[PDB]
Order: C-alpha cells, then structure tokens, then sequence
C-alpha cells in the first residue's frame, strides 16, 4: 500500500525518512522481486537525489543479500548505470568506492 | 546554396545583411543565424567574430530582452558548432565572463554543456587561465548554479597544489 500509494500520493519529504528506515531493513524481510521491483521505480523519479536514496538504502541490503541476491546484486549496479555528471558521478563513484574497496570488506566497513 | 559552387564573397555580404538584425525580429534573425552559420569554412569568421563581439557589446546595451534572448541562445549554438571545427580564440574567453555576468540556468547548461566538451577536448591552456578566471568569478559569486558548478570543477581538479 505504501509503496504503491506514496507513488501518486507523493512528496519527497516522506519519502526522505522512509527511506531511511528502508535504508537498514532490506532483506530480514524478502520478496525480493517486488521489493526491486518497487526500488527502481522510486528512483525513476527524476530528482538525483529521489534516485540516490535506492543505491543507498541497498548497501545494507546489498551487503546482506537475500533469496538470490549476491551474484546479481553484483550484476545489478553493473546494469543500472548514469550519467548526468554529478548524477554521473553518483553511478562513478559509488561504483569507484566499489572499485575501491574488496567488495565484501566494503560492505563491512560502509555499513557501519 | 547547392550552387555548391558556392562563391567565398557570397557568404560574406551575409554582415551587411546582418546588421539590418539589430532592428530585431527574433524569430526572421533566428532564420539567419541558423543560415549564417553554415558558410564559415572556420574563415570569414573573424571579422565576424568581431562583429560578434560587437554583438555582444550590442547585446548588453541596458536591454529588455525578450526575444533576443532566444536569439543568445541560438547564437550560441550556432557559435557553439563552429568552434568544434575550428581553433578558436581569446573571443571565447569572452563568452565565459560574460556567461560570469548573466543569471539564469539555460546559460548553466550551456556551459556544463561546454563543461562536457572541453572536458573531452583538453589541449587545455586555456582552461586553466579561465579556471582561474572562474576563481575570480567564483569567488566573486554564490547561487545553486555556481554551487553546482563547483561540483563538477571540484570534480575535475589539477594543479596550484
């Protein structure tokens, strides 16, 4: 209901703190192909910010990984990439920081 | 103009013609500077870039643009085009002070636009003293644009260790 209500029902205050929360909670709670499902429309939103909120949220989730998720989830930010300069950089330099570090350190040190 | 034969003076009366503009009608200039453009073999170029420049001493003035503005912005592009093929000089650094002056994002754009592009076509000199040109500006202003605009820069970085 949230999701799909938020979605045409909107604000992007709300959607800060939700995210938030989502940010930590990820896959404790699966079903992950509507749980992407949902992630990747939140971001269509234009707003490099409304998008930056998925791949952040994700690191927690990314990190933990769920019902299928390391492989892909290593496939994943590989597929869904941009541009848009700062919006570029977002895709770059997560992806730098990915590049950066053993990505499984890097999930260590980044979620705490 | 397929009288491809297309004769060097030709394009060259197109000023005189020109300046007639300068009694406006943005939406008949516009049809000219799109047809201004294509003539310049990189050449007939400077006197006009001159003019150009006399253009934009005439496009400052004290003005209320309405439709003019429109024109700057095609102008621009239709300059933008030229340069990609020609070597360009000082009247471009022009462009980025006078983009200094200006307040509003299409400009931004441009110039990010041009961001972009330079980024790719680094023979660089010029760059730097403009990004020391930009410090000043930079220093000498604050808005989300330039905010942004440090973004990017920031990004870039080099040398002045």
């Amino acid at each position: 209901h949230l999701c799909e209500f938020i979605e045409d029902c909107e604000f992007t205050v709300l959607a800060t703190r939700i995210l938030h929360l989502l940010g930590q909670e990820g896959p404790k709670t699966n079903n992950p192909s509507k749980y992407i499902r949902f992630i990747y429309n939140r971001v269509v939103l234009e707003h490099e910010e409304v998008r930056a909120g998925a791949v952040s949220a994700l690191a927690k989730f990314g990190a933990q990984n769920e019902e299928m998720l390391p492989s892909i989830l290593v496939l994943l930010k590989r597929c869904v990439m941009d541009d848009d300069n700062e919006v570029r950089d977002r895709a770059t330099f997560y992806l730098n920081v990915l590049e950066q570090k053993q990505k499984a350190l890097n999930a260590g040190y980044i979620l705490n | 103009k397929e009288h491809p034969a297309h004769e060097r003076v030709l394009q060259d009366l197109v000023m005189d013609i020109l300046r007639v503009l300068s009694t406006p009608d943005l939406e008949v200039r516009k049809k000219t500077l799109q047809l201004a453009l294509d003539l310049v073999s990189s050449r007939n170029v400077e006197e006009l870039v001159i003019v150009l420049k006399k253009e934009v001493i005439k496009t400052n003035n004290v003005s209320e643009h309405e439709d003019t503005d429109k024109y700057r912005q095609l102008l621009v592009r239709t300059l933008h085009s030229c340069s990609v093929r020609f070597p360009d000089m000082a009247a471009n650094v022009i462009p980025v002070l006078m983009e200094f002056l200006s307040d509003s994002n299409e400009a931004a754009a441009a110039d990010v636009l041009e961001f972009v592009r330079e980024a790719i076509q680094r023979f660089d000199n010029l760059r730097m003293l403009i990004v020391e040109k930009m410090l000043e500006v930079f220093h000498a202003i604050k808005s989300v644009k330039i905010y942004r605009g440090a973004l990017w820069i920031l990004g870039e970085y080099c040398s002045t260790k």
